[PDB]
């Protein structure tokens, strides 16, 4: 982005939403729960735990 | 039902490996994300946690403790051992078998402990307790036995082989100057019943492997 | 990594409280989340009270909650009862040092019940222990409330402070507290002194007991 | 993974293969070509450069 | 067909910021995984990326500048700037834009340079040169060709150009590195070959040309006797 | 990050030569791959050889490919050509410090063409530069190959090495060499000597050319 990197910030299955980040990465983790598949997204590319599967990339709006 | 049980020395030389092992009833040592390890507690000190291991044979150290720790398991036996080299008095302390009952990701789940094995570091040899008596409202008198002068610390107290529990108190331990701990052991009873029942404690030392069984007679 | 929370906190019987443990997005703030509490009585094994995504345990009594804020959990006890006085002890995963990391701990002291007197107990030494030519005199202080209270030894007629080693007041099965203090002296000083004697100061109250060879 | 980490390290749409890895993590990236997406698996985390789409988890054999 | 130009200042000072500007002509300023940026090479020394800008905007910097660089682009214009600021004797050097014409990756395609534009750090002022013709006897490259030529004598900064006849004459000519004397400005030599035959009916000039001080000197190289 | 090649290569005219780039398995080694080899001829800018995953570029000739194998790169040239003379650069992408790395270079000295004598050319002080008090005599030797020679410089017919000034030889348009040598002084000193000379020492052979102050 104009910024930096523009990415994706929703929830889940929520509306696409989006960041303006400093960091040049951007993530979407997914794990599961009694209520399902859990997604998260944001920026840089984050240490996750055991369990989780951690998905990050280098190009504006490319964690969808 | 779970159950944690920690089995091991309670002495270890300054220059040996400390090893304890870790018996599981009840829990998974076999999903991926669930763990169990070892924490431990020292005197005056916070909770320390040691390591862990998953299910899949994975292990997490704490990295102050990453290259003297060693964590294993046999799932066969169910159990979980822990190894500890270059040992010094700061590894003095209790340990505690943990285990995670994890479902969905690292940590989602109970955390069980187990009793704890205290372990103590030290160049000196144990020292088995003498077990002394203690006898001197009118509707009810108070007894006892003072263990004297043992070491480690861990020291166990019973009364007539646990079928006494009620009005007991068994008391923390004190470091006397000569190095060694002394504690004493109490319990409250009815003043009819001192000539016709019969009060024995059953001190036990583990370090020293030895179990005393004295009688409080006035 | 490093989480903090409050050394001691205080609350009186049916209050609700609060204790706080601070951290860093890489553990209490890491999502999915985790923050554990655990309930210790000092000398016994932790029991868990909150474990994973602020759940209650099994066993746990209603009034214990737990809850995340950014990088900053609370347990919460809504209504105190008495048998929660004891220590208790936040710990999250630290996912940038792969690591569980607990906090300093923070001694939660129930206050406001009721005032219970101090049963002392002095045994004197025993034969045998003057048979090794030592004698220790056990001054046993139990079933009081509040913890607190001043042990003094005296040898003879006065108060004498030579070897006397107390320990600190621990909670009993009824619920009420104990305290043992030790006076050590070698076997002539016992034989030779003319009476010995062990007070309980607590609550305004005063309890001597002597004992003499 | 008695030994450390087991894991994939098949390229593309090869046949699974799998290998023992002291890192507690494990990859797939993923990027494209004039002949299609190249997937190419090991272990550890590796940073990527912009235009890889890097997935990663810690769990044996996860990275398919 | 790509081209890539740099357009600035040749002399800074070292507590000003350098600016340059970079037409692009050809490529893409779009593409998120392409890159356009700038290297520089400095006097006896390596090639030293700066940074890039990516289609999407995104920066990186080399590390050890990354505090005093700044790179930016306008793709309505269809440039890209850099600025550089806290400079230093250590930042003179030759500035190349490049472009990458990526595809599926970062670094997966061609690298396009422009032609270079050398900034030269100093709180020193530009100082014109002096051409001077060269023409000797003793000049005899052969029996039938004789060897003229001009000196440009003492500017600063460093980035000179010379031409013979306006670019008609380019046979036998070179042109040689340039030195730095003890005044602390530069000189340079460029020669031709010519027929000796043609001395009498041909004329020479070579034209100099310095950007620094916008200045262009036309010296006519006369064969004169004594 | 750092990735390093030789400093210099050396090859005669037709054998196949290798510039080889080490690296770590954060750049050169980096998957999906990235190396560039660049040409660049002395004052000149640098042109793009090997581009991507050992992509041959553009107008490049068949002789130059690139290749990479684990954490080392090498530009292959298959039959060098006296053209192919030049500095020649590695550079790779590091994903850990997320930066472009170049190596230090490599000067690639193709040998074995022909033989060629150098023609010296002398040019004495101009009557403007003399106007300033100042003189500047100036030697310009081209046309020889190989590359290397020496420059002799004497006032009267003695030897001097005060204010002396030779630039290092390059080539020449046609392919052989040419190098220029300044000899600085005073306006007054220039008109006092006798005679100055500039002499040129090339494969074993002795080129001397001589000037003397005059009043043109």
């Amino acid at each position: 982005g104009p910024g930096g990197m523009i990415c994706y910030n929703q929830q889940s299955s929520q509306p696409p939403t989006t960041k303006t980040c400093s960091e040049t990465s951007c993530y979407k983790k997914t794990w599961r729960d009694h209520r399902g598949t859990i997604i998260e997204r944001g920026c840089g590319c984050p240490k996750v735990k055991p369990g989780i599967k951690l998905h990050c990339c280098r190009t504006d709006k490319c964690n969808n | 039902q779970v159950q944690l049980t920690e089995s091991g020395p309670g002495l270890v030389k300054p220059s040996q490996t400390l090893s304890l092992t870790c018996t599981v009833s009840g829990l998974s040592l076999t999903n991926n994300v669930a763990g169990s390890g070892w924490v431990r507690q020292a005197p005056g000190k916070g909770l320390e946690w040691i390591g862990d291991i998953s299910g899949d044979g994975v292990t997490y150290y704490n990295p102050a403790l990453k290259p003297r720790v060693s964590i294993t398991k046999d799932t066969s036996k169910s159990q979980v051992y822990l190894a500890l080299n270059r040992l010094t008095g700061e590894d003095t302390a209790v340990y505690y078998c943990v285990g995670n009952a994890d479902v969905y990701y690292w940590r989602d789940g109970e955390k069980y402990w187990g009793q704890g094995i205290l372990v103590t570091v030290s160049s000196a040899s144990t020292t088995a307790p003498k077990v002394f008596p203690l006898a001197s409202s009118g509707s009810t008198v108070a007894l006892g036995c003072l263990v004297s002068s043992y070491f480690p610390e861990p020291v166990t107290v019973s009364w007539n082989s646990g079928a006494l529990t009620s009005g007991v108190h068994t008391f923390p331990s004190v470091l006397q100057s000569s190095g060694l701990y002394s504690l004493s052991s109490m319990v409250t009873v009815p003043a009819s019943s001192l000539k016709s029942q019969t009060y024995i404690c059953n001190v036990a030392h583990p370090a020293s492997s030895t179990k005393v069984d004295k009688k409080i007679v006035i | 990594q490093s989480v903090t929370q409050p050394a001691s906190v205080s609350g009186t019987l049916g209050q609700t409280v609060t204790i706080s443990c601070s951290g860093s997005k890489s553990n209490i703030g890491d999502t999915p989340s985790y923050v554990g509490w655990f309930q210790q009585i000092p000398g016994t094994a932790p029991k868990t009270l909150i474990y994973g995504d602020g759940k209650r345990a099994s066993g746990v009594p209603d009034r214990f909650s737990g809850s995340v804020s950014e990088n900053t959990a609370t347990l919460t006890i809504s209504g105190v009862q008495a048998e929660d006085e004891a220590d208790y002890w936040c710990a999250s995963w630290d996912v940038n040092s792969d690591s569980e990391v607990f906090g300093g701990g923070t001694h939660l002291t129930v206050a406001g019940g009721p005032t219970s007197a101090p049963s002392v107990s002095l045994f004197p030494p025993s034969s045998e222990e003057l048979s090794a030519n030592k004698a220790t005199v056990v001054c046993l202080i139990s079933d009081f409330s509040p913890s607190g209270l001043e042990v003094i030894w005296k040898v003879n007629d006065a108060v004498t402070n030579d070897r006397v080693q107390t320990t600190r007041p621990s909670k009993q099965s009824n619920g009420k507290y104990a305290a043992s203090s030790y006076l050590t002296r070698t076997s002539t000083e016992w034989k030779s002194y003319s009476s010995v004697s062990c007070q309980v100061k607590h609550q305004g109250k005063t309890v001597e007991k002597k004992l003499s060879p």
